[PDB]
RNA sequence: UGCUAAGUGGAAAAGGAUGUGCAGUCGCGAAGACAACCAGGAGGUUGGCUUAGAAGCAGCCACCCUUGAAAGAGUGCGUAA
RNA sequence: CAGGCUGAUCUUCCCCAAGAGUCCAUAUCGACGGGAUGGUUUGGCACCUCGAUGUCGGCUCGUCGCAUCCUGGGGCUGGAG
């Protein structure tokens, strides 16, 4: 997980989600895995 | 595939049905481009085997009195036209039809009426 | 060229000044000028979202139809008065003119056409200017670049004109420029 | 299937042919013999081979025609193609000797008249700067 | 520098109308 | 980096940031640019880290026009001393930029790649600015 | 008629493909005034004597040709006796049919050679370069800052910075200089740093006494606090003591370096990861899968080279020669590997390998 | 929207009963029962189908539609076939035994770690390295079966562990 | 009569983001558009150069032709290739 | 000398991503440039105290913050153990 105040996402399978008021990355790949923060 | 790309595929469709003897269809799915150019080859002595939307080939059929022919355009379709002969072209599919098994014929078009699928086969053995 | 000149509905104002513009802008209007060979000036309104539309398909040197209050006139877009910011449409001179008359304009030039691949297109003119009639003034003009081999200077003088048009400025502007494309080390020492 | 390119006057070369199919199980000597007797009649023009295995690592291979870039490399006499095409144009190639081209390629083209195999040719020339006439 | 910031951004009141001594 | 090669005075008082832009608002050279929305001094280093930024995403084909200059010098004196004593040498060169201002432009063959060069570059400057193209 | 300067692997590479009609007679001379100088010239002028009389025992018109050729180029041999520059070691490549001689001397002591060869003899020069890798030296004090840098067993200065921020309770000065000397780091820092990544530094030798040597090491970045030397006593020293300081500290890292990479190999070999034996080298040199070669210089390995120029080692199935190493450190400059000398590896830790190896690329 | 906009067939052996909000339904193998949202209406059609509408298309109405068709279709579907997972084990030394109605597991720990089964499901086993849980509740089903599958840390490099019947996990390699 | 779900109201930047309301341009669509499922996604050829290797997919240049319903001198992942 | 305002300098983060990393910007480092927090360093001002607010280091006694050294719980890894 990689917090930063900026998320993108980073590969073409990275969807952006919003979970409990924050925004978040997720993707198969868990390096991409990133929220902000 | 605009508006005019449509329309203009839709003439040809109707430009190669009278210009044909006789025509008859099937559906081809399945089939790896290295088999549909076997069957091509094998037909391109005489017959034309194409593809279309089912959708825009039923406009074309209406330009010709084949009105007898709008149930044959569900599921994927190849209708192969036939510019010479008969017996030569139902023969060639069916070497095809036995070999492969994933082209079967869905019916054919002559004399003014749809013909059976069975009535279809009879043309080659006669 | 014959162009079927558009309608537009236009009101005479009755307060003038920098408080009534900018009220009139609030209400999706602009002001307008109306002089020619009238030889009076008159101060108009037009509709904001109608007078853009007629901007947006026939080009900058339209030609219009003003319905004065039961007054028709013919009226060709002069200058345009337009925000840097908010790009807006401030304002607008409109020139009266008549059905055979000749007017100076500046028309658009585009370049249209893929040259060879290891070339690069610079056009310098934006525009040129004409004379032609008044209901027939080219929306645009166009140039093709279609195989065309290195350092070429296409002129304003080679620009294919439509009949009854005339070019006014010198046959000796460079409208378009095809160079070479520059390389890597040629990027790194312009503007270094 | 692995696609493999050996010239037709090398025998038991280690480079090309040694690690290709040697990892999969297939004879390392056995292929070469039956390649190098088919291949013994041309033994001038690099031919490819299509190693095609069955079930018991028995190899049905299949020789196919020179490439059509190394056939327009000898048509026109130049040893390679030009790294900048549309630029520096390193040959010429009369119009004539590229039907002879598609003529020994006729079992290995998708075109069936001449004039469209001429054209299918003509493409792998353009590629690497050499002018067809 | 949040003494300071509370007492400059304490001038925005609807009684002050923007200004206040010392700012 | 650009720097004038005179100046009749060396040591002026700060440009002043007021109103908006009267000339240079529209793209004349290139076919995309970039449009100022804010009042900031830009020194000649932002400048060049900003026209290089540029170079790397383009590679090889294109050209690059940079329509301000950084004439205008402000002074800094010496580090760690009482008021008073004269006026701070010169150190670096900035230009007055406004509202509506276009700084700099672009020729590429295709858009997707031109305006993702000119937003490497947005990114180097201390202001908003927009991407605007030839076209009204 | 040229002098080389500022020699690197690709220079080396240059040079090894020139060739000459008749040939090359390559000269390694010892000139380190610690032995007697006139006893390496006897023995190298005996070197070229029993070369000249081999040439002159054979009988063939080639032999003869080539034995005319040696005895005319006589004079040069005096002439690297007596070279241009004040080095340790000079070495000299002479073309025998052509008018073309290299000279090159630097401060990496050499042993006496002659070799005869189509093209010049290049693995001495490979192993210097191995010896003689560039590093930087900064000295700190209370007042200034110098740079430096080491390259090939001699020093030459960069720059000579001084205190910019230099200028009542003791306490109070105290803790002002104090501030005046991390800004101080910090700028001299920046200044190796970025000089570092321009001559491609590989190691800094820091020093600043007795208390400012630490924080010079800490001040540098990640990329480089890892290849950061520390001594303390390089204040006060004159040019020769300095070198001699920086030569001797970068040796000692050199041989540690050494011998972190022999325990790699030991230990990575049985996975399948590195090759070990001279068969598997040569193996994976003829398909260029070496990305680092290892090998005992002092080692004589002998070899096999076939018609395509493949090598073979002993008993692989034809030319057999027995200054094989100089083939091994062609073909692997050729497919653009690191060639590593460590002298001493075929002692104790490779010597069931004979001390070759490489590490694979896949 | 398309979710929410069809009906949900329902078999004969259904007993489907509606009480204002409070929906039940009685089939062959048990009973659940679901609590709607109150801005949407649940009906049955003439057809003996239960559907479900919405009066506004606000946002929240938009969002409590869809679901909550799906919540009475997944209620009628767990009383007249029930669901049910398959699951597997890799790895050497590691098996399932079923004690009593528990699960027993051999992970490779110090000491067996055992499910006990919650009110409503059941455990069966085939294989040693084999069983399955199935039970009349949809999410009671697969709250239990998340339990049991993280019973051991993922393993890239082997794939030691409980899996699904279809898991296709990631991998990698530590070679030394 | 509307807006906010943040206790925003009752502090703050570059910048990140399928929060929501209003207004306005543009494209595709009953000739079946977007999403989902089934089947094709080919041949010259491993395009030319460079490189230890470079085969659509370090890098540079070009970006053609054919069978065709379509199939890019190739949008990613991956292998030393 | 301490307190107060400021935050050039200092400190702790962050925005874009040229590159290094055998391939691969984001495992780990991140250049040129840009935006901020803190009041811990050197300073700027001269607002309380010159009819007196005793100044460094150590001892004794503490109390608070978390921007966490150990112990405690996790995501990613160029994490086989």
């Amino acid at each position: 997980m990689k917090v930063n105040p900026s998320v993108k996402p980073i590969c073409d399978k990275c969807r952006v989600i919003r979970r409990h008021g924050r925004v978040m990355v997720i993707c198969s790949d868990p390096r991409h895995k990133q929220r902000q923060g | 595939m605009a508006k005019a790309d449509k329309a203009t595929a839709v003439a040809d469709i109707a430009e190669q049905f009278k210009a044909s003897t006789a025509t008859v269809v099937t559906e081809y799915r399945g089939l790896t481009v290295a088999n549909l150019a076997e069957l091509r080859r094998a037909l391109g002595d005489s017959a034309t085997y194409t593809v279309a939307k089912n959708t825009l080939v039923k406009r074309a059929a209406s330009e010709a009195g084949i009105e007898g022919l709008d149930e044959l355009f569900a599921g994927p379709t190849a209708i192969a036209f036939v510019k010479g002969e008969a017996v030569d072209a139902a023969k060639a599919i069916k070497k095809f039809a036995k070999d492969n098994k994933a082209l079967v014929i869905k019916g054919g078009y002559m004399d003014g009426k749809a013909l059976s699928v069975a009535d279809v086969e009879k043309i080659a053995d006669l | 060229t014959a162009n079927i000149p558009n309608k537009l509905t236009a009101n005479v104002r009755t307060r003038t000044g920098k408080g009534a513009s900018r009220q009139a802008r609030r209400d999706g209007k602009v002001p307008a000028v109306l002089y020619g060979h009238g030889t009076d000036p008159q101060h108009l309104e037009l509709n904001a979202r109608d007078f853009a539309a007629v901007l947006r398909s026939h080009g900058t040197n339209a030609i219009l139809t003003l319905d004065i209050e039961g007054t028709e006139q013919l009226a060709l877009t002069k200058a345009l008065d337009v925000h840097p910011i908010r790009r807006n449409i401030q304002h607008a001179d409109l020139l009266v003119v008549q059905r055979g008359e000749k007017v100076t304009v500046e028309v658009t030039v585009l370049v249209e056409g893929d040259a060879t691949p290891g070339t690069l297109v610079t056009q310098d003119a934006n525009t040129i200017e004409i004379e032609a009639e008044a209901l027939s003034i080219p929306e645009q003009l166009t140039v093709s670049v279609e195989g065309v081999e290195a350092g070429t200077q296409i002129t304003a003088g080679q620009i294919s004109l439509p009949e009854g048009v005339n070019l006014i400025s010198d046959p000796e502007l460079l409208v378009v420029n095809v160079v070479e494309a520059p390389s890597a080390e040629a990027l790194e020492e312009e503007g270094a | 299937l692995i696609k493999l390119q050996i010239q037709a006057g090398q025998a038991n070369p280690a480079p090309p042919v040694g690690p290709a199919l040697g990892q999969h199980g297939v004879n390392i000597m056995e292929f070469c013999k039956a390649y190098n007797a088919a291949t013994e009649s041309q033994r001038g023009n690099v031919i490819p081979v299509e190693i095609t295995v069955y079930e018991d690592r028995s190899f049905t291979f299949a020789l196919k025609t020179p490439p059509a870039a190394k056939l327009l490399l000898k048509a026109a006499g130049v040893q390679k193609g030009s790294g900048e095409p549309h630029k520096t144009k390193v040959a010429k190639v009369t119009w004539d000797q590229v039907r002879e081209i598609a003529e020994t390629k006729k079992a290995d083209l998708n075109a069936n008249d001449i004039d469209a195999a001429a054209k299918i040719i003509a493409g792998t020339a353009r590629s690497m700067g050499i002018t067809v006439e | 520098a949040k003494r300071g910031r509370k007492k400059r951004d304490r001038k925005h009141s609807k009684a002050n109308h923007g200004k206040r001594p010392n700012a | 980096m650009l720097i004038p090669r005179k100046v009749k005075h060396r040591k002026q008082h700060h440009p002043e940031q007021r109103g908006i832009a009267s000339g240079g608002t529209s793209v004349s050279f290139g076919d995309y640019g970039i449009q100022a929305l804010e009042h900031a001094y830009i020194t000649n280093r932002q400048i060049e880290s900003a026209r290089i930024a540029i170079n790397r995403h383009i590679k090889r084909g294109g050209k690059v026009w940079i329509n301000i200059f950084p004439d205008r010098p402000l002074t800094k004196k010496p580090a760690e001393t009482r008021m008073g004593s004269g006026k701070g040498s010169p150190e670096w060169w900035v230009a007055n930029v406004k509202p509506g201002r276009v700084l700099f432009e672009l020729s590429y063959p295709d858009e997707k790649t031109a305006r993702d060069a000119l937003t490497r570059a947005i990114h180097k400057l201390p202001i908003k600015a927009r991407i605007v193209t030839r076209e009204e | 008629m040229d002098v080389l300067e500022r020699l690197d692997l690709d220079t080396v590479r240059d040079l090894s493909q020139r060739t000459d009609r008749l040939g090359v007679v390559s000269l390694y001379f010892n000139a380190d005034p610690t032995q007697n100088l006139q006893v390496q010239a006897i023995d190298l002028r005996n070197r070229y004597r029993l070369l000249q009389r081999r040439m002159e025992a054979d009988g063939s018109q080639r032999y003869r040709d080539v034995a005319a050729a040696l005895e005319r180029r006589r004079p040069l041999i005096e002439t690297l006796i007596t070279g241009v520059a004040s080095g340790r070691g000079r070495i000299m490549f002479i073309g025998l049919d052509g008018d073309w001689t290299v000279h090159f001397e630097c401060m990496m002591p050499v042993t006496n050679r002659v070799v005869l060869d189509d093209g010049p003899f290049i693995h001495p020069l490979v192993e210097v370069l191995d010896e003689g890798r560039p590093a930087g030296v900064v000295v700190i004090s209370a007042d200034d800052a110098r740079l430096l840098e080491w390259r090939l067993g001699q020093l030459q200065e960069i720059s000579r910075i001084a205190q910019p921020f230099g200028q009542q309770m003791r306490e109070q000065r105290q803790a002002r200089e104090r501030e005046g000397m991390q800004r101080f780091l910090t700028q001299v820092t920046a200044t190796a740093t970025e000089l570092a990544e321009e001559r491609g530094w590989e190691r800094i030798v820091v020093s600043g006494g007795q208390r400012w040597t630490e924080p010079a090491k800490t001040r540098f970045g990640p990329p480089l606090r890892g290849k950061v030397l520390v001594d303390r006593g390089l204040g006060g020293l004159d040019d020769a003591a300095l070198t001699a300081a920086v030569s001797a500290r970068l040796h000692r890292q050199h041989k540690y370096d050494e011998q972190q990479l022999l325990d790699y190999l030991c230990d990575a070999g049985g996975t399948g990861d590195v090759a070990l034996g001279l068969s598997e080298v040569t193996a994976a040199l003829n398909a260029g899968r070496v990305d680092h070669l290892v090998y005992d210089p002092a080692v004589r390995y002998v070899g096999t080279v076939g018609a395509d120029g493949s090598l073979y080692a002993d008993g692989e199935i034809a030319t057999k020669d027995s200054r094989f190493t100089e083939r091994l450190v062609d073909r692997a400059l050729a497919t653009g590997a690191r060639i590593s000398p460590v002298e001493g590896a075929a002692d104790a830790v490779l010597k069931d390998a004979a001390g070759v190896a490489a590490v694979l690329r896949w | 929207s398309r979710i929410g906009k069809q009906p949900v067939p329902v078999p004969s052996g259904v007993d489907v009963t509606i009480n204002g909000q409070n929906l039940s339904v009685k089939g062959p193998k048990g009973t659940l029962t679901l609590d709607v949202a109150e801005p949407i209406s649940v009906s049955r059609a003439e057809d003996g189908a239960i559907v479900v509408t919405r009066p506004d298309d606000e946002r929240r109405s938009r969002s409590l539609h869809g679901l909550s068709r799906t919540l009475i279709a997944n209620l009628v579907t767990g009383v007249t076939e029930g669901y049910t997972q398959k699951m597997e084990i890799f790895g050497v030394g590691y098996r399932v035994q079923l004690k009593g109605q528990n699960l027993e597991f051999a992970l490779g720990y110090s000491h067996p770690v055992l499910i006990e089964a919650p009110e409503g499901i059941t455990f069966a086993v085939e294989s040693p390295t084999k069983f399955s849980v199935s039970g009349i509740d949809k999410q009671k089903v697969g709250q239990i079966s998340a339990v049991i599958r993280r019973l051991r840390r993922p393993d890239p490099y082997k794939g030691k562990g409980v899996r699904y019947e279809g898991e296709q996990i990631r991998r990698k390699v530590g070679k030394t």
